[PDB]
């Protein structure tokens, strides 16, 4: 999809899931925008190491 | 008919998705939205 999708500075509007707990099941679709916690801390708010 | 349908999903709050399952006076109408439900869910009626 190199003609359509493509954009010279770079088409950012295709999003995709980077950081969760666990894996989804099956046909599972997941909207959530909650921040990960990589970290053995807990982690709230808007961001955080 | 005083059981009209069923909520269904995780949080239940519009953190994230959840199912809307009704049968109201009419049809049956099934959805499926980040919902924000209200704290006791109910339907009602005007009558003869
Ligand atoms: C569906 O949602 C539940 C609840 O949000 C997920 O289970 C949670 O998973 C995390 C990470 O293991 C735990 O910290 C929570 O205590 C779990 N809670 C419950 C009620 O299970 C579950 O993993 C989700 N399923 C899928 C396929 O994503």
């Amino acid at each position: 999809s190199n003609n359509l999708d493509s954009k010279v500075g770079g088409n950012y509007n295709y999003l995709y899931r980077l950081f969760r707990k666990s894996n989804l099941k099956p046909f599972e679709r997941d909207i959530s925008t909650e921040i990960y916690q990589a970290g053995s801390t807990p982690c709230n708010g808007v961001k955080g190491f | 008919n005083i059981i009209r349908g069923w909520i269904f999903g995780t949080t239940l709050d519009s953190k994230t998705q959840s199912l809307l399952i009704v049968n109201n006076a009419t049809n049956v109408v099934i959805k499926v939205c980040e919902f924000q439900f209200c704290n006791y869910p109910f339907l009602g009626v005007y009558y003869h």
